[PDB]
């Protein structure tokens, strides 16, 4: 019922259809709250479109904590996922 | 005080009375027991919140010693033993009645006058039950080595062998229904297979054997032949010193019952016969019919062929008991004249109140099975005549002998003006002394085409006001400890010296007002206790 | 908001200056830019206790604490008498009780020159 | 000048993501805990250190980073018998308004441990003495016995949150220039 | 308010609430049923949990245990007229963090 | 009736953009939007 | 203050229901409504003395002020009022459940109709950890079957038959189940009283087999209040709460709802206000209860008041559920939570929403799929909140100086310190353009690139809604690309569809990647 | 899945799921409310159709997981400033 | 606010003011006891 290290990792390594709506969903709100982005932008607007460009280089500074249904953790850094 | 006056039964009395003079940690545990009935300690823990598992057991053993609860054990066949815990109805009455135990000892024991244990025999009653259970060796080991201990030790055989100091055991300490359980199947397994005929009569074999034993098991504490030690040296009569004993309320409740009857005597006869009636009753106080009647408490009270048998034999006990049927020749010496004790007792047979009513010529005895319902019918009516108008006393008695009266004949039987009774009768609808019977003239209970009949309904009419006094017993002592919550900075100082001039007055004004409480608690205690004669 | 424990340990009044001296460092040239709210309170602490100390190294502070706490167990008040009226013995008489009937030795003269040597 | 092991969670605005974590969690806790009183503890001054810090969580409606942490800070609790030399700024006819100048001024300390000639004389004096007078803006020595903490707001000045008790029972009390 | 001359505003219906839920979406469903339409600010108590006004509990008159949230106006108004008959929606509250 | 910064007394109901708001001519701070009509 | 204030954001783990007590009503109410009449003849604008549209209970208009909390309509969350009934009545919601609570218990001594060694077996089946609602009421079916099959009680030996409805809304108990042995101590007393009244007015013998003792709402409260708390859990209700006693399930006090629930609508055909249905139901019960309370004090006929006490029993059971009229029907509480879009479909499941629009559709091939075309006259109404950042500061300054008459402009802005809004058609714009603090939010119009939802209104399946990009054209109608028409099953014959636009940023991202 | 085949009627929905805000959102409304508080029931809000009207973050779909920020720190600078406690 | 008291509202007599002594010292016995 606690953190689960890299060895006993028993779920999918795959960045599912509902992840890229949430991670991109929560990143653009950070951009709109003046959090600095890392990527080489040119002249852009529209804090969503600057997010989904920056996803392509996989430089999101986040990590997803999936729950097992028994109330147990399972963690995956957003660079370790593949699409 | 609307928070409390609404959603509180007798539990509002039981919770605060152990909160009055005992630790607060135990007031909440028996509040859980009375609310939820019966439960073990293992799952007691999650019902309350904030008391640890061992901390319950320390709190429960603190409450065990005063005999305020009653445990009972049953085991599972594949499992271990489990111990349930109930609530004791009469053990918590002891610290309720604790002031009045003191004043009866002096009044029952008038053989001594200006004794040097006037302080001490009132302390001994406070020394037998305040610590809980008590034995002989525990008070001779005090600071007094002798100080005439042989007088004080032999003082108690005069005080115990008259009764109400019975050796404690498990019998009265375990509940009666569960006591009635495990003796029922034992006699049911005394009769095995191959007695085939009348299987619905074979249940009576254990059932008749239960009643013979259940009287004998309750007589084992009443058996006084095993609490004596006739010591051949230095003594003549003494109790067994290895005996644990406490108070027994059974004589006290009967003694309080005899205290109630003499007040009814002084109302219906003058001063000369009231002194006569008190003397003969004191001789038979120590052995009387039981007031609680544990046989009618639980059992097969369902069917009328046995429910009538709980008073057929119980009446036959009363007149055919050798220990009370007095011959009216003993009474002339006990007063501090065979013609006068006939003459003053002659009018006890004449009056329609059935005390000393029926007898064999030459012997006399007072009945109880046909008396105390007239006592219950006596204290009920005059209280209504006190709390509202005496016209309401008139309407109550009109419905007594005349059953189910309508609104025309009340003007024919009684006679007052027509507009004033409705401003009095409706007050008696609100307190459930009179009831409504409806007769439909048309279909579907149409309210206009109907007249409305009445009834006394003798059983609901007491049970309303008994809880109207149990809450009233519970309401005024809430203002006792709440009064102690304010002015608390100086009672801690007044418990520390063992002296500011202006502060001493506000210690007196909080003193005579609580002095009024215990007097006002005692007066309605007598108006309540008559409703326990069930 | 949970307070786990209140009185874990003590902290000497030198670090009330010392740790706050480093807080006076990285605060954009305090006290000398005359030619938020947290600044004004945190300068009112550092000046008040320093004037009492005036009107130094931490090593020489440390060994005079070792000589002082010669008590059996009731020592803990050695932490509070560090800067409270130095060079005064009638001051020290009213601080700790029951020492006028216990310190009748050459200790209470030896403790005076340590406190005045601190001054 | 004592430490208190306390735990609380603290928010982080997203524009402080560029600055490092320890200074950011210090900054947002400073103006929360600068010049504040603590219920039933005392007066917190400044965060001392950071013991252990967990992983940063996110509320989905807000989108910022919210973090919980355990840390102790400095808090001024002398003793119930502490000798101290404060100053004064006010004089009243039933007691004396002695409070430390510089930090806080919500203090009323009585005189219930002194002699039998103590009252008020409205001639810029305390009373007439049976002896050098004392006045504003000078070191005045007084001790501490108790404190009172209440945190109740009866919604419908004498701020009662942090008030000390003081007395002047021995000699030399009232002015530090009577000794030394 | 319904009606073009009543200056309109569209009814997002009940099977349209069924149409979104199959997409697995869990954020724009909340804003379009609380935030864009019917947002309302409620301060509610912790112990004996029913609503209170600006700064009280008005059933335990202590005004201490107050925790601010936000709920739709159609959820507040259920929690009052359902309290008008003798059933009580007692609220109980947990915090989000330290799962 | 009185604005919050310039304390103007005249409020003009603009009705062109289906908002039906309340705002003064002086500075441009709205008083109360989302009008409550009694149906 | 110099004091710390700290709170964590919180959540709701789950609701638990309860009937609030007969003492908590005055605890949470603060006014009282003893009097009757709604509008005083003072000829004031808001004439309300005590028991009416009370100005310190609430306010049902825009020009008045709530004298309790404060404020006119933006702030007042309403306050409850309480009443005081003359003598109790039944609850119509619990009326099904107020007879299950009586069939288990004795009609004389008020004990449950069980033996001791039997009742201890049952509540064992309550104490095991695995119990859901489906079997918890399953064993409550067996506990009332066992009791009514058992004729006589356990403490006073009294007879106990059956009790049911009287098909009004009163219940009667038949205590008469003789088999072939009429020699009962119940029966002999019943005839023993009855021939006493047959001496006079002897026309009443044809009624006797019909006539039967009743249980009015006064003695049932006195019958419920007698009982002990120990047997409570065996028939459904539990202890350890203040309201857990079973006397609170019939009315003795009733609360008055805050006046925002019953708004005083003015129909504006006359300067008198046509008040809704719900006030005059509560108004007429305080008149009946007042004249009953005066009725027993001066003295009125018992054959008169028993139908006045039948009246408000019938009347208060209409304030909750108006189906019990036993017949222009009055709307009640139960008449608007359920039904054809009263609640739970028309206001709570499916709501009505801001920022929508509705025009008819016409085809267009020349634009791509995912691209819906939006006309410009609707495109400068539907705005979108958008914060200021250094990434887009240089755009918003040029956009805010356009103003809301040319196309690429804004309508409202929020600076950080201000609290309401700023109108852009009024005041100076270019000076307001120059400051633009970086933490602020403006409301630009719809422009080509934002996110628009779009669906047919009769929505067959999950795929009847999907989201598109927008691009603005100077005509008047909605245009879409033709290949997407087959899900919408459009037919261009005069049908119209609506469009939506989200107003966060995290919904702007989720609408594309899941509904594009 | 609950031992016996049962319909999707009122009589059927009363035997599958017992969460009284969802059942009141079904056809007969008040007859599931009064008897709920009469037995003093207790339901957590975990189904979808009661997370709508309370207005919380939904349990399912893309509302299953949570979003956690990296804190870019380790124990290498998490030692206290311990110095000169009592001597 | 409520009328009609019980009939027992009287000045305490010397018959029972000594009986009222026995209550308060009984509570001082047990509460200052072990429990
Ligand atoms: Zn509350
Ligand atoms: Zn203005
Ligand atoms: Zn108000
Ligand atoms: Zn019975």
């Amino acid at each position: 019922e606690k953190a689960i290290p890299k060895d006993q990792r028993a779920t999918t390594p795959y960045m599912t259809k509902y992840e890229r709506a949430r991670i991109l969903g929560t990143r653009a709100l950070q951009i709109s709250m003046n959090a600095p982005v890392f990527v080489d932008l040119e002249g852009e607007t529209d804090p969503l479109r600057i997010a989904m460009k920056e996803l392509a280089e996989k430089k999101i500074p986040l990590v997803i904590r999936r729950y097992l249904p028994d109330g147990s953790f399972e963690d995956w850094s957003v660079e370790e996922l593949i699409v | 005080s609307l928070e409390q006056r609404t959603l509180n039964p007798d539990l509002f009395l039981y919770k605060e009375l152990v909160k009055a003079h005992l630790g607060e940690r135990a007031a909440s545990v028996i509040g859980m027991l009375v609310a939820l009935g019966r439960l073990s300690v293992r799952e007691l823990v999650e019902k309350i919140d904030g008391m640890d598992v061992d901390s319950v057991k320390t709190t429960l053993v603190s409450l065990t010693q005063l005999r305020c609860v009653k445990y009972l054990q049953e085991t599972a066949i594949s499992g271990k033993k489990t111990t349930y815990y109930y609530y004791n109805e009469e053990g918590i009455h002891i610290l309720l009645y604790s002031g009045l135990i003191i004043d009866e000892i002096i009044t029952q024991m008038r053989v001594n006058d200006e004794e040097e244990h006037k302080q001490l025999v009132a302390e001994i009653v406070q020394n037998v039950i305040s610590l809980g259970s008590l034995t002989v060796e525990d008070y001779l080991s005090s600071v007094t080595s002798d100080s005439m201990k042989y007088t004080i030790s032999s003082l108690f055989v005069q005080l115990c062998e008259m009764g109400y100091l019975i050796q404690i055991s498990k019998l009265h300490y375990t509940p009666i229904e569960d006591l009635w359980q495990f003796l029922y199947e034992k006699h049911y397994k005394n009769i095995p297979r191959n007695s085939p005929l009348s299987d619905l009569k074979k249940r009576s074999q254990a059932k008749m054997n239960a009643k013979t034993d259940f009287a004998k098991i309750i007589n084992k504490p009443n058996e006084l032949s095993q609490i004596l030690t006739v010591d051949p040296k230095t003594s003549l009569r003494i109790v067994k010193p290895t005996v644990s004993l406490t108070i027994n309320l059974d004589r006290f409740m009967k003694g309080r019952r005899s205290k109630q009857l003499i007040n009814l005597a002084k109302t219906r006869v003058g001063s000369v016969t009231a002194q006569v009636y008190k003397i003969a009753l004191r001789l038979t106080e120590q052995k009387s019919p039981k007031i609680r009647d544990p046989l009618t408490q639980t059992g097969l009270l369902q069917d009328l062929e046995e429910a009538k048998s709980f008073q057929d034999e119980a009446e036959l006990v009363e007149e055919k008991t050798p220990g009370l049927t007095f011959n009216a020749i003993d009474l002339a010496r006990h007063l501090p004249s065979a013609s006068l004790i006939n003459s003053h007792l002659k009018i006890l047979a004449s009056s329609n109140f059935p005390f000393l009513n029926e007898t064999k010529p030459g012997v006399y005895y007072v009945p109880y099975s046909k008396l105390m319902p007239v006592l219950k019918s006596s204290v009920y009516e005059y209280v209504i005549a006190s709390t509202l108008g005496p016209s309401a006393m008139r309407l109550s008695r009109c419905i007594r002998d005349n059953k189910l009266v309508s609104e025309k004949i009340i003007n024919s039987t009684a006679l007052m003006k027509e507009k004033d009774i409705r401003s009095t009768l409706a007050s008696l609808i609100r307190y459930n002394s009179v009831e409504i019977q409806e007769v439909p003239r048309t279909a579907d209970r149409s309210a206009s085409r109907a007249v409305f009949l009445f009834r006394c309904k003798e059983t609901h009419s007491y049970n309303f006001m008994r809880q109207n006094l149990e809450w009233n017993m519970a309401n005024l002592l809430f203002k006792k400890e709440k009064l102690k919550q304010e002015n608390s900075t100086l009672l801690k100082k007044a418990n520390r010296d063992d002296l500011l001039p202006s502060e001493l007055n506000q210690l007196k004004m909080v003193n005579e007002r609580e002095l009024n409480v215990f007097a006002r608690l005692s007066r309605l205690l007598s108006l309540w206790e008559v409703f326990q004669m069930a | 908001m949970k307070v786990l424990e209140e009185r874990n340990a003590f902290l000497s009044d030198y670090e009330v200056l010392k740790f706050l001296t480093d807080l006076e460092k990285k605060h954009l040239w305090d006290q000398k830019s005359l030619a938020p709210e947290l600044q004004g309170i945190t300068r009112n602490v550092v000046n008040y206790l320093s004037i009492n100390k005036n009107f130094m190294s931490d090593e020489s502070f440390a060994e005079l604490m070792t000589k002082l706490n010669s008590f059996k167990l009731f020592k803990a008040e050695k932490l509070q008498i560090v800067n409270q009226l130095p060079a005064n013995m009638v001051h020290l008489y009213s601080i700790v009780e029951e020492c006028d009937a216990r310190f009748d030795e050459k200790t209470i003269e030896e403790m005076l020159e340590i406190i005045s040597g601190y001054a | 000048f004592i430490l208190s092991k306390i735990a609380d969670l603290v928010r982080i605005p997203p524009d402080q993501f560029h600055r490092d974590t320890i200074s950011a969690i210090t900054h947002q806790l400073n103006n929360k805990f600068a010049n504040k009183i603590i219920p039933n503890v005392g007066l917190c001054i400044t965060i001392y250190d950071l013991l252990t810090v967990e992983e940063g969580q996110l509320k989905p409606g807000d989108g910022s980073s919210y973090i919980n942490v355990t840390f102790r800070a400095v808090v001024f609790k002398p003793f119930l018998g502490e000798i101290v030399t404060g100053w004064i700024s006010k004089c009243t006819a039933e007691g004396i308004k002695v409070s430390l100048l510089g930090i806080f001024d919500d203090i009323f300390i009585p005189q219930n441990m002194l002699f039998e000639g103590c009252y008020y004389t409205p001639e810029e004096s305390a009373w007439i003495w049976p002896k050098l007078y004392f006045d504003v803006n000078e070191k005045i020595r007084f001790r501490i016995e108790r404190e009172v903490f209440v945190d109740v707001k009866p919604k419908s000045e004498k701020p009662p949150a942090y008030a000390l008790l003081g007395s002047c029972q021995t000699d030399g009390m009232g002015l530090v220039s009577w000794w030394e | 308010t319904e009606g073009r001359s009543r200056d309109g505003g569209l009814r997002l219906g009940e099977m349209e609430r069924d149409c979104v839920i199959a997409y697995g979406a869990s954020q724009l469903l909340l804003e379009r049923l609380m935030i864009s339409s019917d947002a309302f600010e409620v301060d509610v108590c912790d112990k004996c949990g029913l609503m209170g006004y600006s700064g009280w509990c008005t059933t335990c008159k202590s005004a201490e245990n107050i925790i601010k949230m936000t709920i739709p106006y159609a959820a507040k108004l259920l929690f009052q007229e359902l309290l008008s008959m003798n059933i009580a929606p007692r609220l109980r509250l947990e915090d989000i963090f330290q799962q | 009736p009185v604005c919050k910064n310039c304390h103007g007394t005249e409020f003009e109901r603009d009705l062109s953009n289906a908002n039906n708001d309340l705002v003064c001519k002086a500075c441009g701070v709205v008083s109360e939007d989302n009008p409550i009509v009694s149906e | 203050k110099e004091v710390v204030v700290s709170e964590t954001p919180k959540r709701i783990k789950g609701l638990e229901f309860s009937a609030l007590s007969a003492a908590d009503i005055v605890a949470q109410s603060e006014v009282e409504v003893s009097t009757r009449d709604l509008f005083d003849l003072e000829k004031d604008r808001a004439p309300k003395a005590n028991g009416a549209l009370d100005p310190k209970m609430g306010v049902s208009s825009s020009s008045l002020e709530c004298a309790t909390c404060h404020g006119n309509l933006a702030s007042c969350h309403g306050h409850f009022g309480h009443l005081k009934l003359a003598l109790p009545v039944f609850h119509i919601g619990y009326f099904k459940a107020t007879i299950q609570i009586l069939q288990g218990i004795c009609k004389n001594c008020s004990a449950i109709l069980l033996s001791e060694t039997d009742k201890r077996q049952f509540l064992h089946e309550l104490r095991r950890p695995g119990v859901d609602n489906l079997r918890r009421m399953g064993i409550l079916k067996k506990i009332l079957d066992q009791c009514k099959k058992q004729r006589r009680c356990l403490h006073c030996g009294a007879l106990n038959g059956v009790v049911k409805k009287a098909a009004a809304l009163k219940i009667i108990h038949d205590t008469f189940r003789w088999v072939g042995k009429k020699s009962a101590p119940e029966k002999d007393i019943w005839v023993g009283e009855w021939k006493e009244v047959l001496a006079h007015n002897p026309e009443l013998e044809r009624y006797v087999k019909r006539c039967m003792d009743d249980l009015n709402p006064l003695k049932t409260l006195n019958l419920f209040k007698q009982i002990k708390s120990a047997d409570c859990e065996l028939l459904g209700i539990d202890a350890t709460v203040p309201s857990g006693r079973p006397e609170t399930y019939i009315w003795r006090y009733l609360p008055a709802p805050p006046v925002c629930i019953r708004p005083s609508v003015m129909m504006q055909d006359s300067p008198a206000s046509n008040e809704d249905d719900l006030t005059v139901k509560l108004t007429e019960i305080v008149w009946t209860s007042s004249l009953i309370k005066a009725g027993l004090d001066k003295g009125i006929s018992i054959n008169n008041m028993m139908e006045h006490w039948d009246y408000l029993q019938l009347t208060v059971a209409m304030y909750i559920n108006s189906d019990s009229v036993n017949p222009k029907p009055i709307r009640g509480f139960c008449q608007r939570l359920k039904g054809k879009q009263g609640r739970f479909r028309g206001n709570l499941s499916g709501k009505r929403v801001d920022f929508s629009g509705r025009t008819v559709i016409s085809p267009d091939p020349n634009l791509s799929i995912d691209e819906v075309a939006v006309p410009d006259r609707v495109a400068k109404v539907l705005t979108y909140p958008e914060k200021v950042t250094r990434y887009n500061r240089h755009k918003l300054q040029e956009l805010i100086v356009n103003g809301p008459n040319v196309h690429p402009g804004a309508n409202y802005l929020l600076k950080r310190n201000e609290d309401a809004r700023r109108n852009l058609r009024y005041g100076d714009r270019m000076k307001l353009a120059k400051n633009l603090q970086i933490g602020d939010v403006v409301e630009r119009h719809l422009e080509d690139g934002d996110v628009v939802l779009f669906n047919r209104q009769p929505s067959l399946h999950r795929l009847s809604i999907l989201s598109h990009y927008a691009k603005i054209r100077p005509w008047r109608t909605f245009r879409l690309n033709e290949c997407v028409c087959t899900p919408y099953n459009a037919d261009f014959d005069g049908d119209e569809m609506n469009l939506h636009v989200p107003q966060t940023e995290e919904a702007r991202a989720e609408a594309i990647n899941l509904m594009g | 899945y609950k031992g016996e085949v049962l319909g999707i009627t009122r009589f059927g929905l009363s035997k599958m799921r017992d969460s009284v805000l969802q059942l009141a959102s079904f056809e007969k409304t008040t007859d599931h409310l009064f008897d709920a508080a009469f037995y003093m029931k207790k339901d957590a809000v975990e189904g979808v159709s009661e997370c709508i009207i309370l207005g919380q973050t939904m349990s399912i779909g893309t509302g299953s997981f949570k979003v956690v920020k990296g804190t870019n720190i380790s124990e290498k600078d998490l030692v206290p400033k311990r110095c000169l406690f009592e001597s | 606010f409520p009328s009609i008291p019980l009939p027992i509202n009287g000045p305490i007599t010397n018959k029972e003011r000594s009986l009222a002594v026995k209550y308060i010292n009984f509570g001082k016995t047990v509460k200052d006891g072990p429990f």
